[PDB]
């Protein structure tokens, strides 16, 4: 138990978690565009001129 | 109160002290965990010992 000074280390291992990327890199999934306003069907001339 | 250690070192002119705890200990002892890898280049064995 003299606890002498040992030599300098050769290198460094570093352990850390890696993320999973099987999900991302996929084609994007955007929010679907709301439709442009379309005229309602069944619009008729309700007003007829008097006389 | 176990796993609390103090390392001391005396030179010929000035002496040194370091704790394992309290004010003066390192945050890399708690937020990480360190090991010492002894690598035999012949047998390819990484004998991994725990480190402080």
């Amino acid at each position: 138990g003299g606890l002498t000074c040992a030599s300098a280390p050769q290198g460094t291992l570093r352990i850390l978690e890696g993320p999973q990327q099987s999900l991302s890199g996929s084609p994007l999934q955007p929010i679907p565009a709301s439709p442009p306003p379309q005229i309602p069907p069944g619009l008729r001339p309700r007003f007829c001129a008097f006389g | 109160k176990r796993n609390q250690r103090i390392l001391a070192a005396e030179t010929d002119r000035l002496s040194y002290v370091g704790n394992n705890f309290g004010t003066g200990a390192l945050k890399c002892n708690t937020l990480c965990r360190h090991f010492v890898g002894i690598l035999n280049k012949t047998s390819g064995q990484m004998e991994v010992y725990d480190a402080e």
